RNA sequence: GUGGUAAAGGAUGUGGCGCCGCGAAGACAGCCAGGAGGUUGGCUUAGAAGCAGCCAUCCUUUAAAGAGUGCGUAAUAGCUC
């Protein structure tokens, strides 16, 4: 049960063996076909970036559930937005409408230790040096 | 301030001696060298020297001054001691009680017999280290059976004292 | 050269916005997990300042920098000056302390505090918590 | 290279001292009491300067190509009156003015201005911008 | 590698050493044989 | 702000004694009201670095004397570099010469693009302008880039304006890079 | 006899439909527009222990691998299943010795080749003042072009020098040239003269000119191959 | 053992000299625990979600705020700073 370990990822990928493979694998990690329940989040949420994570055991219990995102990718979900597939950063609109940000995110706080006060008006600019909602 | 502020416990014997400061301890009774330009202050038996001037070759002899004395008590309270551990998957060694042993070479009167303050101690079938009146040439003969086959740049077969997180490269590869 | 000016002065006041004073010397456990404390403000409060470790000499008698009156409490180790007037101090103050010990090597030790002005006795301090 | 169209063809001698002054664009360089240098060394500096701004931050070259050298024809002897070319090169004594603003900013050059102070035949000296001047 | 010349910190960090009036500069890195000398 | 302590010597031998003292030649000026005080290195030579000075006025100190002098000639080293005398006029009643400072803050019209940089133009204007007079003269320019720049045809300047130069010489430059 | 390590002949597709037409590497010169050689692969199936895979995915992009299907076997013990596509030849050299040391010579292999259609090969040759030389050139792919350059182009020199013309025989691979590989009567007359020093200098100098135009052949093949 | 016929360039040689980081609400260290809390890439995604080949130009803390210097490959770790 408590024998968790370090292993962070991304998911809504129906395709766990070209990523998520060499994690646990000889490391630990038994069985294979999370993709079934893959489903069980994959059909709508966790395009936020929101990984299970599984745990250790004897076998590899399933696929299941899925832990929410501190992510830089989360408070802006409504888009995935569209900038930065040629060349990161530059030209290719900084900008689209103020509140699309904060107006899709304000519920943006999940999982962290204890509490954050604000998703939205009183923190959502910080992550733009970590990306660019700047 | 911080250039001169030593304590100095045992009910040291050190006082100081036309170049050379008395001590007493395990065994103690030591002389450290010193240039009498500076001399020390000992009442009761303090270390707070004072210096002739402060140009900077006296400056830096501040520290000889300082350095040098203050372990020299340290020295003295125990059987001064480094601790040591050569360890690899073909060697051994035995404290015999009166010879070295270890085995590297391999084909091995290894032994040269112990100076003088210098005591082996043998802990663990590794972790062989030394301890006595010295540092310095504790610091000295220790490398000097260390300075019998030292490194690896591969393998660990290494003689060490607590070691350096060995450094560590490919042989053919890995 | 960095006097008493900027950068120490507006620290002076969520300790001065009214007087409700609290503080705490952690800081043994990683800021990766130590946030736990540092958000357990809001579930202690709102995002209070709650474990902010101010510098010593620059809050380690913060009452020379503003008149708080003397915070005699321990120089030792760092000083969070704690606004907990800046949150909303009662029975709240148990959830920042309660945290504190269950988590880390005492994720939140026990500290000097003053609600509204004059200290209360820091033996009292557990026991004011609720 | 960079010469052309002779008026003559050879000059005579001299060198002792002279005068150029402040910078063009508070990037540059200057030196001492300089021997003649040759052309390909000359233009060997934006040569050598060109790979390292940005490997293209543009610069303004500087000094303009000079005198005519030969050994005659090789080694032989003396008999000739004095004539042949190849090689050209500056007038070079009170520590010219090297010319090198660009915009590439900083270090960049600062060290390539070391790469042209480790180049070049003589010691030399580095300088920006100081104290202006006028002309009608 | 005694090198004749030049020496100028390329373990990065580095230190300038003085010794037997000799000088020169050692780092981390044995693949770092600054003496000029 | 300066001052300077005066010494009768001039022309030949002191100076290089007090050159030697780092104390400086100098200019006192005054519409034929002429003298020759001196001056002396570093500070006064820090008061050459202030940018806005050799244009922005300055007011040496004599035992008494409060006025404000502007730099125009001035001797230049080639033993080395730093200068070998500086000189000066104080204003007199209709100030005249005023070769007025210039800093450029011009539109980045071409580095986000093209990449050619602003290459400068004249450093600083040489504008007539009697005791009304602005630090940053400034020209905004949003035609530049490539080669070919545009021409100062805009000067636009503040209360005391006057095309004193020529009737416009070019604004600026920029540098192309691969003909690009 | 002599090892030449690998002899992969691959099979060459000609374009106006010439089927393999017998490949190999000196069968009919270069006609018409290759069709960028072409051929099969071998896929990777070869258990391992422990984590070797680090240097097996690098070294494995001997010829832009491409990771067929990573694997890991499950209730096992670091043993993994890594696969990669490959050619067959080139499977053949640099790969055995580096099988086991890349992996310390733990697990084997075992695969069926795989891949065709397109697979760049080019065809390096070489240059040698005569022309052809002996007979090398094969297809070089993955800038193999200067990568064996400097190895098999700086033959030594062919053992044997053969007059003092020094003939530069490059490597004509498909250039643009790639690969970069005499009397002493003139001091006689000694103490003077750097005039009739250069009359008698030219005297040769002009039988270089005549020599390795006339001096037909200068061609010294056939001695190591290597 | 400089006097003792040598350049270039190296040189925390050393000397004193003027210019500029003392912040005694006290520093740069040297130390010790933290060494970021939504600080996680659209272009590689073979992973980079600083620490290979691809942007750093706005907030939350303030203990400081490393856009992250570091060793490198299954991301990552893990040691610096």
């Amino acid at each position: 049960v408590v024998a968790v370990v370090k292993l962070q990822l991304p998911a809504g990928k129906a395709t766990p063996a070209p990523p998520v493979g060499p994690a646990l694998g000889q490391h630990g990690a038994n069985i294979m076909e999370f993709v079934k329940a893959f489903n069980a989040a994959t059909a709508n949420m966790g395009d936020a970036i929101v990984p299970v994570e599984i745990t250790i055991y004897a076998d590899r219990s399933f696929t299941f559930v899925t832990k929410t995102p501190p992510a830089s990718y989360l408070i802006r979900k409504a888009a995935g937005l569209e900038k930065g597939a040629h060349k990161p950063g530059r030209e290719k609109v900084g900008r689209i409408t103020w509140e699309q940000v904060l107006e899709i995110a304000k519920q943006k706080m999940p999982d962290l230790n204890t509490t954050d006060l604000e998703a939205a008006a009183r923190m959502i600019a910080g992550s733009a040096r970590s990306m660019g909602v700047e | 301030i911080g250039r001169l502020p030593i304590p100095v416990p045992k009910g040291v014997s050190v006082e100081v001696a036309p170049g050379r400061v008395k001590v007493k301890g395990p065994k103690g009774e030591l002389e450290v060298p010193v240039s009498p330009e500076m001399r020390v202050v000992v009442e009761e038996g303090v270390v707070r020297v004072e210096r002739p001037s402060d140009e900077r070759r006296h400056k830096s002899l501040h520290g000889l001054t300082r350095t040098l004395i203050a372990n020299a008590v340290k020295g003295v309270s125990e059987g001064y001691s480094k601790e040591l551990l050569i360890k690899g998957i073909g060697y051994r060694a035995r404290l015999v009680g009166r010879a070295l042993e270890l085995t590297v070479g391999f084909s091995h009167p290894v032994v040269v017999e112990p100076p003088e303050g210098i005591t082996f101690e043998v802990p663990e079938p590794t972790r062989v280290r030394v301890s006595g009146i010295d540092k310095q040439k504790v610091g000295q003969v220790a490398a000097n059976i260390r300075a019998i086959r030292k490194p690896s740049a591969y393998h660990e077969k290494g003689i060490y004292y607590a070691g350096e997180p060995v450094r560590l490269k490919p042989g053919k590869a890995g | 050269k960095r006097n008493v000016e900027l950068l120490a002065t507006l620290k002076e006041n969520l300790e001065r916005a009214q007087g409700s004073f609290f503080l705490v010397n952690y800081q043994g456990l990683p800021a990766k997990e130590t946030h736990a404390l540092r958000q357990a403000l809001k579930q202690n409060g709102a995002r209070l300042f709650v474990a902010k470790n101010t510098l010593i000499r620059l809050a380690l008698k913060e009452l020379g920098l503003p008149e708080l009156d003397g915070l005699q409490g321990p120089s030792a180790v760092v000083f969070y000056e704690d606004p907990v007037a800046a949150a909303k101090t009662l029975v709240q103050f148990a959830k920042s302390n309660p945290k504190g010990i269950p988590q880390v090597k005492s994720g939140l030790l026990q500290g000097q505090i003053l609600t509204a002005k004059d200290v209360e006795a820091l033996a009292e301090l557990p026991t004011m918590d609720e | 290279r960079m010469k052309y169209r002779k008026q003559q063809r050879g000059r005579l001698k001299g060198a002792t001292k002279g005068g150029d002054y402040v910078a063009f664009g508070d990037y540059g360089l200057v030196a001492l009491e300089p021997a003649w240098i040759t052309a390909q060394q000359i233009e060997a500096a934006r040569v050598a300067m060109v790979r390292h701004f940005r490997r293209g931050g543009k610069i303004f070259i500087r000094i303009f190509p000079d005198k005519p050298y030969t050994k005659k024809p090789l080694e032989v002897r003396m008999g000739k009156g004095k004539g042949n070319v190849e090689g050209y090169v500056a007038v070079v004594k009170p520590g010219r003015v090297m010319f090198e603003v660009a915009g590439v900013t900083e270090e960049q050059a600062m060290e390539a201005l070391r790469i042209a102070g480790h180049k070049l035949p003589i010691k030399t000296k580095i300088v920006r911008r100081d104290a202006y001047d006028e002309a009608q | 590698m005694k090198v004749r010349a030049s020496v100028k910190r390329i373990c990065d960090k580095c230190k300038v050493i003085r010794r037997h009036g000799r000088v020169y500069v050692i780092c981390e890195n044995p693949k770092h044989k600054q003496r000029q000398g | 702000m300066e001052y300077r302590l005066k010494a009768y010597y001039r022309e030949g031998e002191k100076p290089s004694a007090l050159r030697r003292a780092g104390k400086l030649p100098g200019v006192m000026y005054n519409r034929h009201l002429n003298r020759k005080v001196y001056v002396d290195l570093v500070e006064f030579d820090k008061v050459f670095r202030q940018a806005s000075i050799h244009h922005v006025i300055v007011l040496e100190l004599p035992d008494g004397q409060s006025l404000p002098t502007l730099v125009r000639q001035v001797n230049l080293d080639k033993r080395r570099r730093r200068p070998e005398h500086v000189d000066f006029f104080v204003l007199s009643d209709e100030p005249v010469e005023m070769y007025v400072p210039l800093r450029f803050v011009g539109t980045p019209a071409g580095v986000r693009a093209g990449g050619v940089l602003q290459e400068i133009h004249r450093d600083i204007l040489v504008k007539v302008s009697p005791r009304n007079i602005p630090e940053f003269i400034e020209v905004d320019v949003s035609g530049l880039e490539i080669g070919d720049s545009l021409h100062a045809s805009d000067l636009k300047l503040p209360p005391g304006v006057e095309l004193a130069v020529s009737p416009e010489e070019t604004i600026a430059a920029v540098v192309p890079p691969e003909d690009v | 006899l002599i090892a030449t390590a690998p002899s992969v002949v691959y099979k060459v597709r000609l374009k106006s439909g010439e089927e393999v037409e017998v490949h190999n590497p000196a069968d009919l010169p270069d006609p018409t527009r290759i069709e960028e050689i072409l051929e099969p692969y071998v896929k990777l199936t070869i258990f391992t222990p422990e984590e070797y895979v680090g240097s097996l995915m690098q070294l494995l992009q001997e010829k832009r691998g491409r990771l067929v299907n990573m694997n890991y076997l499950p209730g096992a013990q670091k043993r993994v299943e890594l696969v990669y596509e490959a050619p067959f030849a080139e499977i053949l050299y640099d790969f055995h010795d580096r099988l086991k040391s890349v992996s310390r010579g733990y697990a084997s292999m075992d695969y069926e080749q795989a891949g065709y259609r397109p697979g760049d090969l080019v065809k390096v040759n070489v240059l040698v003042h005569g022309e052809v030389v002996d007979a090398l050139t094969f297809i070089a792919h993955r800038e193999k072009a200067y990568t064996m350059a400097r190895a098999i182009v700086d033959k030594l020199a062919e053992v044997i020098p053969r007059q003092l013309f020094e003939v530069p025989i490059q490597a004509a691979i498909g250039g643009k040239i790639i690969a970069r590989a005499r009397k002493d009567v003139l001091a006689k007359c000694y103490g003077g003269d750097v005039t009739r020093k250069k009359k008698l200098l030219e005297k040769q100098k002009e039988g270089k000119k005549r020599l390795k135009a006339i001096g037909k052949v200068e061609v010294p093949q056939e001695a190591f191959l290597a």
